[PDB]
DNA sequence: ATCGATCGATCGATTTTTTTTTTTTT
DNA sequence: TCGATCGATCGAT
């Protein structure tokens, strides 16, 4: 329809031409620009915008949104020649060339890659959806947003292979772009023409090229899945420069092109004309977690710091998780505990784990799911799962078939990947039998051993552990004890360092607090009215983060009387016969998390009234049923 | 070409046919090379009408006989003595009632169900060995499901349903023991026998199906 | 270009554009100069008997390719009428649409062939969609010429059918963007089964679909479809024969917006809304072939209310119910199955895909991995029954915890995480472990499960059947009324006031409004809970006080939200509360 | 001028697997 | 795309 010529002209006029002065101090060449920058060797990839095109011409500017194959090819040889602007041996493919005629059937500027050009749309145009891309999709470079799973790692894709005859020194050019092929006979040249002097010739990577080609699995939002309908996917392809580009967890942004695929084979099945198609893309925007979002790709002083001194409280930094209802109050705080940590060292060659792991018990109603679920949430890199939502290997590893290589590698279940943070887990006792082994595996940290090969099943997972389990017929009958109304592994309950036990009995007065409290959720969508300001939920996540850095000392001038401390802790408990348990760890345990919650200081000064809190969090942790 | 729906499962044949192969070990079928039926005293006579106006003639003849059904409380028992109130039941089962639906749900219980209990030695097995022989019936008893069958053809692997209450939707089934076949296939048979929609939730298939069955209950109590 | 009557038939198909019925309605606006687009026109059969039946009668005969006639001539007609939507040039398939042979897929029976018939069946195997390969603007820039080539196969047309090296040897690149594609897809019907002989089971069919009609119901409804009959492959030409359908429009036949819903119907709705005691109307509406509790059933059917908060998290919005000894509660739900939309049984006994999958294949056509389906995400914003609970396993029963309780369903099945939306409630049926049992020993412990179901459910409950010897007569009286026209007419009522048919009808407002609470629910429910905990617990009733917790709210403020529906009133009062909350007490 | 060996154009022949739901016995 | 089939062809004899 339209033509090579005149179009060619208008996109170098376009190439030079070309000083668009979007404000001040812009009176020089943006492309040109990015031309002496080519001309550096130091981008090797342009980035392009509708605006530059929306200005300058409307064909190209709607007539390579469908194509999106020819006119970047015109693109590639008409900049591939263009040498306006040293130095020969820098690059390894550059040098393998130089090296190849310095040695010194003709060769492309293809071979001579050495520099790309993408595209960006303008107002990302719209989250265009997986689904929604229906039969008008082929080829239009169309913005769509995705969710991400099952990422591998980078391997080099091939373009053109070199064959050499040994006898006639050909260097042939046996370029490739799909999937599959085959190379060349032994002489496809003129000197090693029909004349017998013929040998075979063999490939050469030196002279060769090979690209970035990673591979992913592309799911859904389960956002805008239909009513009745299951969760789909699709499969990227993302070439050049943009390998590393997404991990497991980002949703994600990804600006491409619909294209085809023809898995060539068996010409029966295949071959049925039927298009198994797949994505192509270049530009990954990911604006949901990822370095746009999130910042520090939590540690920037100066941004912060104008709220930093804008308020001094502990409290309003409590009660700010999860603020729809009231009451539960010293569970938050240590909660939040669970989420800073911070205590790490390597002192005697033992590494000490930092990462509490507490259970909820006792559940006539209590809202155990809501702390979980709200906390999953907000808790960067967190999970959730049941009793019977998931089995063993649900939890560990796993085996699966791989795009990338096929290697079958292993996969981790939800423990497997919920380091360096916290899994939730609900409703412990039903989990499973066997599971109770599995949990005790994680009390000697960053240790996961499997049977599923059962050679080593060797594996580092840095977890926190969120339990909460009900207890069985009745709550702590007149007689019962620990261990008798529950019947969970005591050498389970052993492991832990608080014990959490909710139990609610009538209270005349405090339901009515409460139904006022959750009945305020339901006519609006807010809780606390004018009586303190909780803080948003992102500036929590950086203030977070900044108190983790410190790591400071302990204080030997109360290392004297923490000692005392646990005397009396060991002593006021041991005063009855049978009593629940009172263990010899708990000093392995109060010493780690005075250290977090000092880590909210950020002083390293540990006060004797630091651990004041602490003393009563574990005098009340237990002896949850005197009254 | 117009003989299937010509025999369901269930039934004595006489057949016409051939034995002949399809492709030296090569394997066996047969045909109908035109297929007829039974007279054990009326070997096929379960769906079809070859009756004639004689016979509907002689039936309903035999209708207003007003010494019909005296006449038929000594039928089945050319050899046992007595037992004749016990008796006046077993025959009405087969006949059933009504199946009336209505404008609302209520497909109300159509057919009857029978139990018996008691000391060995009055003929009990006889009696429904008996009533199974006179339209289409089976027999086991105890041992025997509470599952019904979702198995796999091996051949394509998918989740097949071959369905044996199914087998009497006309018919009727007789079983002894109940009593010394334990509980973990009860249920199931729990819900047929009172609305006979029997369900299905296995894998992803919610094909409620259903079965209009009667049933025959011998039994043995201890001591 | 075939046989010469093929030109006659598209004439003769041209000949339906004599005059102000076709001629002026059927073509013009009405696609495109309209905007739609969706290329399918819509035919009626009965016109072309009426205006020509040699090509009416050939149509239900024969489909060479009289569906290619019809539409080249409607290319040719648009092309006039309005060629600015005329750049889509490929063929343009129409309705065929509109009870000559309606017979089932079990009779669907080595006849038809070469016709355009009717079938029913199960909206069953919601399936894999693919695009489909037409035609591509091949290019040279040696010679720079923008050839083509077209590519056909059986399941569009008769005949059947990339270029490398194609003149002499030089370049090709394939040009896509102006290469075009379909959309494809591919599943299957059941027979609708209750019209079985349950001496033998129900046989099935295959149906292929195409572009715009794609994927257009979920597996568990019920459909009617108009289709044609093509059969491709070897049969010892090389080994038997197969079956295939197309040429359709779809039809689902469980819907109210196939209504013609215009703005008198709302009008006599909220007309009648002003009447205040129709709750004990529409109670005895649901069961009238049954004393006993519909009341709720009745909010049951109505969903819930969904409550979301800024960025935070969301609620589930719904109820869940049941209660007895044998002999009026296992015949009670199929006021469901068959009353009201999205109602699947399950059974009492059947493990392994009540939300599970198993997610077996077997080297499909295409590369199907791994997925099946379950039996709730099926009842999605809906409702289950169920018969025999107590008998059921120990083993699901959490997963019912779960995916009830979360209101979102998070699974995994060894292989892949998995995450869907899922909001729906449940019944079953009920049975104590000692048959004619609840009240001597105790009112609990004649259940025999855990004590966390009644929070997840809302109700500790009772249900027995006796009377001493003074209402026994009463009893008999009313037995009797249940063993005509008289003194239901006493009973002020019509059979279109009080039917299935309008009460189903009262879905689609009571469903779009969003009856807000005010204020006044809030000190009634707070001192109502008050003494509920406190004084629930004494007088024969202290232990039949134990399942309470803070989940009484969510269940009154779901059936205020329900109570609202049912009459529209934008507001919640004190007389909702009662209405509401009497059944807790 | 007869005949065998080697070349080469012509012909036809191959490409389905991992979970589940009942079942017997400890 | 791979393999033997068969028919033709080029020096020897
Ligand atoms: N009342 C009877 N009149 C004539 N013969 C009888 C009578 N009762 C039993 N018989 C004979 O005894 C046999 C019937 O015994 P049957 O098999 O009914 O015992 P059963 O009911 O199976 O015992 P159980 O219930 O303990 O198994 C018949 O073969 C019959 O010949
Ligand atoms: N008030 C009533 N309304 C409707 N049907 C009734 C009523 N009273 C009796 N019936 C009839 O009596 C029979 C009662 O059996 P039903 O189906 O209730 O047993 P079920 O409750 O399912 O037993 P189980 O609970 O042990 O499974 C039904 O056929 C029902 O139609
Ligand atoms: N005071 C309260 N404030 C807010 N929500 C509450 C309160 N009391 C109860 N709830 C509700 O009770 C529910 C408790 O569910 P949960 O206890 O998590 O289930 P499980 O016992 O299985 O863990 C919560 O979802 C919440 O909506």
């Amino acid at each position: 329809r339209r033509d090579y010529a005149q179009d060619r002209e208008s996109i170098k006029t376009f190439l030079s031409e070309f000083c668009k002065c979007d404000d001040d101090g812009k009176k020089e060449f943006v492309y040109g620009s990015q031309l002496v920058k080519l001309a550096h060797r130091e981008q090797v990839l342009i980035t392009i915008d509708l605006d530059d095109l929306a200005e300058f011409n409307e064909s190209l500017a709607e007539a390579v949104v469908d194509n999106c194959r020819r006119y970047t090819s015109i693109f590639s040889d008409v900049i591939a020649e263009l040498l306006p602007s040293e130095v020969h041996a820098k690059d390894a493919l550059d040098v393998y060339i130089e090296h190849r005629l310095m040695m010194e059937n003709s060769f492309p500027s293809e071979l001579m890659k050495r520099f790309e050009v993408g595209f960006k749309p303008l107002s990302t145009e719209k989250a265009h959806s997986i689904r929604e891309v229906k039969a008008q999709h082929i080829g239009k470079l169309v913005t769509v947003r995705g969710i991400v799973t099952r990422c591998t790692e980078v391997k080099p894709m091939m373009v053109v292979a070199t064959y050499t005859c040994d006898r006639c020194g050909s260097e042939t050019y046996q370029p490739v772009n799909s999937l599959s092929f085959t190379p060349v006979h032994d002489c496809p040249s003129d000197d090693c023409r029909v004349n017998k002097a013929g040998g075979r010739l063999y490939l050469q990577t030196r002279g060769s090229k090979f690209v970035k080609f990673q591979e992913v699995k592309m799911q859904e939002h389960s956002d805008q899945v239909p009513v009745g309908h299951i969760p789909r996917s699709m499969t990227i392809m993302c070439r050049g420069e943009v390998t590393r580009m997404a991990q497991p967890g980002d949703h994600i942004v990804v600006s491409g092109v619909f294209l085809p695929l023809m898995r060539t084979g068996f010409a029966q099945m295949i071959q049925g004309l039927l298009s198994e198609t797949f994505l192509q893309a270049h530009r990954i925007i990911c604006i949901n977690k990822n370095d746009e979002i999130s910042d520090k790709d939590a540690e920037l002083t100066p941004e912060e710091l104008e709220e930093l001194a804008q308020d001094d409280f502990y409290e309003r930094l409590a009660t700010s998780l999860a603020p729809e209802i009231y009451g539960h109050l010293d569970v938050k705080k240590a909660l939040l505990l669970l989420l800073v940590g911070g205590v790490d060292k390597r002192p005697d060659g033992m590494k000490i784990r930092g990462n509490i792991n507490i259970c909820l018990m006792g559940d006539p109603g209590v809202a155990k799911s809501q702390l979980l679920g709200y906390i999953s949430r907000l808790a960067v890199r967190s999970q959730y799962t049941t009793g019977r939502g998931s089995s063993g290997v649900g939890l560990t590893a796993a085996v699966m078939k791989d795009p990338l290589t096929g290697e079958m590698t292993l996969e981790g279940g939800a423990l497997v990947l919920a380091d360096q943070g916290v899994c939730c887990i609900d409703e412990f006792d039903k989990m499973a039998d066997q599971d109770r082994t599995a949990i005790h595996e994680v009390m000697e940290q960053q240790t996961i051993s499997i049977a599923k090969a059962g050679i080593m099943t060797t594996l580092n997972a840095r977890v926190s552990i969120l339990a909460a389990a009900n207890p069985a017929f009745g709550r702590y009958n007149p007689r019962r004890t620990v261990e008798q109304n529950i019947q969970l592994p005591a050498a389970l309950l052993s492991r832990f360092d608080l014990l959490w036990l909710i139990q609610d009995k009538p209270d005349r007065d405090n339901d009515l607090r409460l139904a006022k409290h959750i009945t305020y959720v339901h006519s609006h969508s807010k809780q606390p009215p004018t009586r303190v300001k909780a803080l948003d939920m992102n500036l929590m996540r950086r203030y977070i983060n900044l108190c983790k850095r410190k790591n400071p000392t302990i204080p030997d001038e109360l290392t004297d009387y923490i000692v005392g401390a646990y005397v009396e802790l060991r002593r006021e408990a041991r005063n009855q016969k049978d009593m629940t348990f009172t263990s010899a760890r708990n000093l392995l345990g109060i010493l780690r998390l005075s250290t977090a919650l000092a880590r909210l200081r950020l002083s390293d000064s540990v006060e004797k009234d630091d651990v004041a809190e602490a003393l009563r969090l574990l005098e009340m942790s237990k002896d949850s049923l005197n009254q | 070409r117009s003989l299937c729906e010509r025999v369901v499962p269930g039934n004595r044949v006489l057949i016409q046919g051939i034995y002949s192969i399809r492709k030296g070990v090569r394997a066996p079928y047969m045909r109908v090379v035109g297929i007829t039926v039974d007279s054990e005293g009326a070997g096929a006579i379960s769906r079809y009408s070859n009756i004639t106006s004689d016979e509907e003639e002689h039936f309903r003849r035999m209708a207003a006989s007003g010494d019909i059904y005296e006449r038929l409380s000594q039928s089945l028992a050319p050899s046992i003595f007595g037992s004749r109130d016990i008796k006046k039941a077993i025959t009405c089962m087969l006949f059933g009632g009504s199946r009336k639906r209505l404008p609302d749900g209520l497909c109300r219980r159509g057919d009857i169900n029978v139990l018996l209990l008691g000391d060995p030695g009055t003929a009990k097995s006889q009696l429904l060995k008996f009533v199974e022989k006179v339209p289409i019936a089976v027999y086991t008893s105890g041992k025997g499901g509470l599952t019904a069958s979702v198995m796999k053809d091996p051949q394509t692997r998918n989740f097949v349903m071959e369905g044996a209450m199914v087998l009497a939707d006309g018919g009727v089934v007789c079983i002894d023991e109940f009593d010394k076949m334990r509980e973990d296939d009860r249920v199931a048979i729990h819900e047929a026998m009172e609305q006979q929609t029997i369900s299905i939730a296995k894998a992803g298939i919610t094909t409620t199906l259903n079965s209009r069955c009667s049933v025959l209950a011998a039994a043995n109590s201890i001591f | 270009e075939g046989e010469q009557f093929i030109k006659d038939i598209q004439r003769e198909y041209v000949d339906f554009l004599d005059d102000e019925e076709d001629q002026g309605i059927y073509a013009g606006h009405v696609k495109d100069m309209i905007a739609e687009k969706s290329k399918r026109l819509i035919v009626n059969v009965n016109d072309l008997k009426r205006k020509n039946p040699q090509r009416a009668l050939g149509l239900l005969s024969n489909a060479a390719d009289e569906q290619l006639a019809f539409g080249r001539a409607l290319k040719e007609y648009a092309s006039t009428v309005d060629p600015g939507y005329a750049k889509m040039h490929e063929d343009l398939f129409v309705g065929f649409e509109g009870g000559n042979r309606h017979v089932t897929p079990r009779s669907l029976t080595s006849i038809y062939l070469g016709n355009m018939v009717c079938v029913e069946g199960i909206v069953t195997k919601v399936s894999l969609i693919r695009p489909k390969v037409v035609r591509s603007v091949h290019y040279c820039p040696n010679t720079r010429k923008v050839m083509e080539r077209k590519y056909t196969d059986l399941t569009s047309f008769e005949a059947v059918p990339y270029p490398t090296k194609d003149e002499d040897g030089n370049l090709l690149e394939t040009e896509y963007g102006l290469s075009v594609y379909k959309d494809h897809q591919t599943l299957t019907i059941q027979e609708m089964p209750e019209k079985a002989p349950a001496g033998q089971l129900p046989r099935s069919v295959d149906i292929v679909c195409d572009d715009d009609l794609v994927d257009r119901c979920k597996p568990g409804d019920r459909v009617q479809i108009v289709g044609s009959y093509r059969c491709l492959p070897g049969k010892r030409g090389s080994g038997t024969f197969r079956t295939v359908l197309l040429a359709n429009n779809i039809s689902l036949l469980s819907k109210e917006s196939n209504l013609d819903i215009s703005r008198e119907d709302i009008m006599l709705c909220k007309k009648l809304a002003k009447n205040n005691d129709i709750f004990e109307l529409l109670s005895k509406s649901l069961a009238p072939s049954i004393g006993h509790v519909k009341q709720a059933i009745l909010c049951l059917l109505l969903g819930g209310v969904e409550k979301i908060l800024p960025n935070g998290t969301r609620l589930r919005g719904d109820i869940n119910v049941l209660l007895g000894d044998p002999s009026a509660k296992s015949q009670l739900l199929r006021y469901v199955l068959n009353t009201a939309p999205r109602a699947i049984p399950t059974t009492g006994r059947g493990s392994s895909g009540v939300g599970l999958t198993a997610a077996v294949t077997t080297d499909q056509e295409t590369g199907e991995r791994r997925l099946e389906a379950g039996a709730m995400v099926l009842a999605d914003r809906g409702v289950v029954c169920i018969d025999e609970f107590d008998k059921m396993s120990d083993i699901d029963r959490t997963a019912i915890h779960e995916v009830m309780e979360q209101g979102r369903v998070t699974i995994s099945k060894a292989g892949i995480h998995a995450s869907l939306n899922a909001r729906c409630s449940v019944l079953a049926a009920a049975n104590p472990v000692y048959g004619r049992y609840d009240q001597y020993k105790t009112p609990m412990e004649n259940i025999g499960l855990q004590d966390s179901l009644l929070s997840r459910f809302d109700l500790l409950f009772v249900m027995l059947d006796v009377i001493d010897s003074d209402v026994d007569q009463m009893i008999s009286d009313h037995v009797v009324r249940m063993h005509a026209l008289l003194h239901g007419k006493s009973r002020q009522r019509h059979e279109k006031i009080l039917s299935v048919e309008f009460m189903r009808k009262y879905i689609h407002i009571a469903k779009c409004m969003k009856p807000k609470l005010g204020e006044q629910a809030c000190e009634a429910i707070a001192n109502e809970y008050s003494r509920l905990r406190s004084q629930e617990a004494v007088e024969t009733d202290v232990a039949r006080t134990q399942p309470i917790t803070a989940r009484t709210l969510e269940t009154l403020i779901r059936l205020s939200t329900a109570h609202a529906r049912a009459r529209m009133s934008k507001s919640v009062t004190i007389d909702d509360a009662h209405a509401a909350i009497e059944l807790v007490q």
